[PDB]
């Protein structure tokens, strides 16, 4: 068990890094007891009236997409180019 | 006649343009499109000729083109200049030049797609005819059949707009021939106390015998020409032309009425046979693009850039834009079998620019080839 | 007269081809070639080619410049290569058109 986690360790720890930073992004920035105070906040100002998934304009998601569909291609073509010069194509 | 275009439609592009007679100096127009539209001198410019005809291109063939065209411009400053109308190979050529402008971002290097275009044939020209300087004319975007007008391409950034000529109707190739030849006359500065000249190449797509006569005109300037393999008319001609190796007046013919039924006049076939059996006949200037074989624009490009200098001087200061474009290419096979042999004289002076280009621009084999040369 | 005939006959030797489907529609597109270059008259010879996982047959000879094909025309062939699964057809069917 020890050698298997420990052959992928990096991706592990990394996936572990993830879900703690999102996890922490998402919480009130005081600790218990002290909680009481953003939750009471939270909550009048829900009564009285973000860093990750965020809505673009148009024409800024537009180029995004394109520079994405570049990106693609040239990643396709380098690809390509790395297939052609193998040994068993050039055999 | 200094206006600018705003393109309404799927996105909001601006254009500038210019109206010019058929008499018009190419000096004045080149002066505008340098400094008053602040375009910096291009290190390489690709005419775009022919692909106006009804008969387009295979899907593949034009991306592969057009991607391939894109690709190589990128790498340096280029102007690929095309009659920006909305339609055929135009169309697509100008989307694939928008497509890299979103995705660039290194603004240094831009590939500008020029458009020269009949003031006769741009649909609802009187709309953009007003053209006032704190307003730009808005112009929209209609995709129309192959018809006889068509309208300004959007992702065409700057225009030149050609008025008809009373005397003949044939303004537009004249002004393209003239510009093309004054660009290849053109000598912008090169680093420090130093000059090149700006490499033109004209690429043919499907041409149609109405373009013989300017085709002839940009080979007696020097120009050299590209010829697309499978382009679909007097492209082929040409290629298949040269694979049999020998052309004559009897085969000419046959090729001709054969790839265009539509044309049955003596005079005017007559006229055709002869114009390409002096296009070919001069040869150097030519050179077939084959997609299938070649695969890669840029080495074709250098190759027929390299081909007419090498017919045209020795001297290594006509050879030094050509050098920057295998520089910028990283085509040091190209250089070496033929900048670099023993044809052509290479001082140690001559080379002291594109030592610096290659050091800064990171290609190790311009550096050992360029302390190899002296 | 026969052999002067010559387009309508083909060589299939077991030591040199030994691809049967091959030859068979090498001398299909071959009779097709020489008898029409309409593109309707080639759909059979692309069903055969599309069957046969034959790309690059249909590339070399149908999909040559002597042949003019429409979108219209490959729509059925664009579905038989869907739905059985040829994606190097669909490919080249989008690439022509
Ligand atoms: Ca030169
Ligand atoms: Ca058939």
């Amino acid at each position: 068990t020890f050698q298997v986690v420990q052959e992928n360790a990096d991706i592990f720890w990394k996936f572990q890094r993830y879900n703690l930073i999102v996890e922490y992004h998402s919480r009130p920035a005081l600790a218990p007891p002290f909680i009481i105070i953003s939750h009471i906040t939270q909550a009048l100002l829900s009564f009285i009236k973000d860093l990750l998934e965020r809505e673009l304009p148009s024409g800024l998601d537009q180029k995004l997409m394109t520079w994405e569909t570049v990106q693609k291609e040239n990643y396709l073509a380098k690809l390509e180019h790395e297939h052609r010069e193998s040994s068993g194509e050039r055999l | 006649r200094l206006g600018d275009i705003d393109f309404t439609g799927v996105s909001r592009t601006r254009g500038k343009f210019v109206r010019v007679t058929s008499s018009t100096d190419p000096a004045e127009i080149y002066q505008i499109l340098t400094k008053q539209w602040g375009l910096a001198p291009p290190h390489l410019v690709v005419a775009l000729m022919g692909g106006d005809e009804v008969a387009q291109l295979k899907p593949w063939l034009r991306d592969t083109l057009r991607k391939g065209l894109v690709k190589a411009a990128q790498s340096t400053g280029a102007w690929i200049l095309t009659s920006g109308l909305r339609f055929g190979i135009t169309k697509n050529l100008g989307q694939a030049v928008r497509d890299h402008s979103l995705a660039s971002t290194s603004p240094k290097v831009r590939v500008v797609a020029i458009g020269i275009a009949p003031w006769n044939m741009i649909q609802n020209r009187d709309l953009l005819l007003s053209a006032k300087p704190d307003h730009p004319a808005t112009y929209p975007t209609e995709d129309l059949p192959y018809g006889a007008v068509y309208s300004l391409d959007c992702n065409h950034s700057h225009f030149i707009l050609v008025d008809e000529d009373p005397k003949r109707p044939g303004a537009t190739g004249e002004m393209r021939v003239k510009m093309l030849k004054h660009i290849s006359l053109q000598r912008t500065g090169y680093g420090g106390t130093g000059s090149i000249e700006i490499p033109v190449l004209c690429l043919l797509v499907h041409g149609e015998p109405r373009i013989l006569q300017k085709m002839y005109k940009n080979i007696q300037n020097s120009i050299p020409w590209l010829i697309l393999a499978g382009s679909g008319g007097v492209a082929d001609i040409l290629v298949t032309l040269m694979d049999r190796g020998c052309w004559d007046a009897d085969i000419v013919q046959e090729l001709l009425i054969n790839t265009f039924p539509d044309g049955l006049h003596s005079t005017e076939i007559t006229s055709w046979t002869k114009l390409i059996q002096r296009i070919l006949d001069h040869g150097h200037l030519l050179t077939v693009h084959d997609p299938e074989q070649d695969s890669e624009l840029d080495t074709v490009i250098l190759k027929a850039l390299v081909k007419a200098c090498k017919s045209q001087s020795q001297e290594a200061q006509d050879f030094l834009d050509e050098l920057k474009l295998a520089v910028a290419w990283n085509r040091v096979d190209i250089a070496k079998s033929e900048i670099f042999s023993g044809d052509v004289q290479w001082s140690a002076q001559d080379l002291e620019e594109v030592m610096m280009e290659a050091l800064v621009n990171d290609k190790p084999d311009f550096v050992r080839l360029f302390v190899d040369n002296g």
